């Protein structure tokens, strides 16, 4: 199958620089034009770079000319985007696309002068009734997004509501709910798994009863 | 006789080796009082081997095999010939 | 760049109903090879865009029979003939006739449904947060419809509005329900100066609010 | 970094077919012509299949025409050698080479009616100096090859894996390892051995007598 | 005038679209009383755009660049045959 | 195809000495572009072939200045000015001028060295092998030079030759020594008919034979 994997991406301070990677497989790299497409926070889709079939021609939009450069490697089949002088408008999820048919999975880029902060992880157990026990997990005070969260290293994923993060002040807050039967807990140790990629943090917290 | 390219039946095809999108190729040919080759005229002649994979007037590359495409031709670049009346 | 206008911004339709999105270009999308390169993309949250229609009316593999594309020059339409719970996401029209590819403004499809009451659960601050210096009281409101919901926080029978953080989930692709989380934030000091902490959820499902509460010491 | 990896290759009966693979990376697959070269037991080198740059032309030697066919996969960047009507003289290590410049590790192909047989593995320890020698006896297996390590690769200095020897449609291999008296039997020395042709993967610990 | 290919200065270039090795290419041109193009003859003329990456009489492909990690002797390429015209 | 003849088949040279191999083609290897495509490959045992010299005389990267290629038409020569331990293996000449690539017969480089005596090591059958009703005794003779070595098996004082499997390793790439492994295989009952099991090595390094033995009762 056709496969596209984005790489790079992370927090960058306004006016900084970053190099993104698009590893391609399943097709003759040179025989296709590829787009670099970004998705802004307001969720609109924007092209930022074009390299033609054969690599002969490279094009960019006016908002992006003079600070983005599309690289290539016929050896490894990888496509690069070197971006510099990064503005607030450059924030978003970055895709490489082989036509509108095949999209990558995206790599997140945040252009903020707010510094990287390690998240705080807190377990949520009920107040010291019924056949349905709900447990939770709180992720507090971190920069930037995203954060991975799973239950029992991924084993439990049904009846789970992972709530989207919100910003208060240079810090994000995230929570996640999980509903099991009364038989499951506390009989079986339910664990909240949470990882922050930007600060290389990955801690687990077991939900202990009150 | 003084055609710096492919002379065929009172017509002269000049090769442009610079890769361009159909739009720009068409514009460039028109700018030199010329048109792009027609898929009809050039096929089943000897010009075919010279002009294959170059821009036809319709916007499609000239091909021996008009097969049924996983790539928008309107998004690709190709070399091109410009045609004029010679005599 | 060719301008693409989509109508409307948000679409709100009951399961089982026909829906329609419009798309308009500033130029004719007729390419000189007789073909018209208009495409329809769909994107679920936390997921890359997937193409549903190409060349105006041609369906991709897998794509259900309910999706229909129309139009010719500058005017185009995507009909979903019978909206289903899996159909939720953002729909874009994207043109490919003129370089470069340009997109619409997007159309977010929200699914309508019969009303459902939330399953509210309150949670005291963790033993480990009190150790740090903060204290946050969390209230989950799960699997409800419609989206509109109101959460009141009460410290000792008195409404608190500062420090509250609310977040709704993306609609469920299976049962078309929303879920919300409310977090009240206080200092370790402030939390210990009170006892009765209440979570008061108002929904259109009943006149009476869903009241979940706890007392600090009672454990 | 240009990379070539051969695949397939088992034991084939005189007549049967086998399909080999050459997986490539680190260069534009279509830009290069690639050869299939084999190494006989006598250790001479012979071309068996050529495919041109851009895949346009394919060529074979007379000994191999009409039974060897070279395939390709432009999507995956893999090169195939489909062989059939297999003779005993087709036996050897098969290489794909992007010119004489770059050769893959190679893949073993044996042509024999002799049936597959799994190895019996035997630990060798001394009977009841400052340095100790330990060994491993791999006996009664067909065909080649077999892979033998010590501590799954951790111990490789001072090893002597002896070349397999045929006796009667069966191979026997032996391997020696040497450490000081302080290392063994104080620490565990294991003889790991694998025979893919029979899907055998047996590990054998060396215990004192 | 009756040159089915490229006409230039009393010479006619017939393109062979069939990919061939140099030794075979040279043969097919000779078998038609022609030879492969000369690099100096084509470089710095309008024929360069048509003949680059095709066989030259010397056994190298005609190129604007004078490079190489490839054994040209083992490759296949298109070719022109040159018969002198007028 | 173009016939390539190498001479000689085997080369046996002391470390620190000059060596040379000849290569003759049935036909000029002068290509029409002035270049002559003769290559010299070196293959270690257990390894894929590696190229040292291309276009008669040009050395690949890494390759020491000791290796020197020569020749013009049908007559070619590879010279090693000073043989070093790591040069062991089979050297091939291969022609690139005429399709297809054709190789010489190969020229094996056996390094000559100072003498070294074998460290001899004997091994009684395993408990597991006796289980199956067959017994084999294994003798390792390690890191000796020259390769020529006589190994006799002696059961209760007299020579046994049935069921003897011998194997020499390829010359070591670092210390230029050989190693050998002799295996005597019996039926269990036959092994249990005796107790003295001696491995006897006669190498030029000592006037006495290296005797390594065990008694079946010494556990």
């Amino acid at each position: 199958e056709v496969k596209l994997v984005e790489s790079g991406g992370g927090l960058v301070q306004p006016g900084g620089s970053l190099k993104l990677s698009c590893a391609t497989s399943g097709f003759t790299f040179s025989d296709y034009y590829i787009y670099w497409v970004r998705q802004t926070p307001e969720k609109r889709l924007e092209w930022v770079a074009y390299i033609s079939n054969g690599g002969y021609k490279t094009y960019y939009p006016d908002t992006v000319k003079g600070r983005f450069t599309i690289s290539r490697d016929n050896a490894k089949n990888i496509l690069y985007l070197q971006m510099s002088r990064l503005k607030s408008e450059d924030t978003g999820i970055y895709y490489c696309a082989r036509g509108m048919d095949y999209w990558g999975q995206g790599t997140s880029v945040t252009v903020s002068s707010a510094k990287t902060t390690a998240p705080s992880v807190y377990p949520l157990a009920p107040v010291c009734t019924g056949s349905s026990v709900t447990l939770g997990c709180l992720v507090k005070g971190y920069f930037p997004e995203p954060v991975t969260l799973t239950w029992n290293s991924g084993s439990l994923s049904s009846g789970v509501h992972t709530f989207p993060a919100v910003l208060q002040s240079d810090l994000y807050t995230l929570s996640s709910s999980v509903t099991v039967t009364s038989s499951t807990w506390p009989s079986q140790s339910i664990t909240c798994n949470v990882a922050h990629p930007a600060s290389s943090t990955k801690v687990d917290k077991k939900i202990e009863p009150r | 006789e003084s055609c710096n390219g492919l002379y065929y039946q009172g017509s002269c095809y000049i090769l442009h080796s610079d890769y361009q999108m159909f739009s720009d190729a068409a514009a460039n040919c028109t700018a030199e009082s010329s048109t792009l080759p027609n898929k009809s005229d050039v096929m089943i002649t000897w010009l075919i081997d010279y002009v294959e994979d170059t821009w036809g007037s319709d916007g499609n590359p000239i091909t021996k095999t008009t097969s049924d495409q996983d790539s928008d031709v309107s998004q690709e670049v190709r070399k091109y010939f410009c045609v004029k009346t010679m005599n | 760049d060719v301008v693409m206008t989509q109508t409307p911004l948000t679409l709100s339709v009951t399961i089982g109903q026909p829906a329609s999105i419009s798309c308009k270009s500033s130029q004719s999308l007729l390419y000189s090879n007789g073909k018209t390169y208009l495409n329809w993309l769909l994107q679920r949250p936390g997921q890359s865009p997937k193409r549903l229609i190409y060349l105006v009316s041609k369906l991709d593999s897998g794509v259900p029979d309910r999706f229909t594309g129309s139009g010719s020059g500058t005017d185009f339409t995507l009909k979903i003939s019978r909206v289903e719970a899996e159909d939720l996401g953002i729909y874009y029209c994207v043109q490919g006739t003129h370089f470069p590819y340009t997109f619409g403004g997007g159309t977010k499809l929200e699914i309508k449904r019969a009303d459902a009451a939330p399953t509210v659960s309150i949670f005291p601050p963790s033993s480990e947060q009190l150790t740090s210096g903060g204290a946050s009281v969390v209230c989950f409101l799960n699997n409800f419809y419609p989206k509109d919901i109101n959460v009141k926080w009460k410290i000792d029978g008195s409404e608190r509005q500062n420090g509250v953080l609310n977040s709704w989930t993306d609609q469920d692709s299976k049962d078309s329900t929303y879920s919300m989380s409310s977090t009240l934030t206080l200092t370790k000091d402030e939390y210990e100066r009170h006892n009765s902490y209440t979570c008061e959820a108002t929904h259109k499902t009943s006149t009476s609010p869903i009241v979940k509460s706890f007392n600090r010491n009672e454990c």
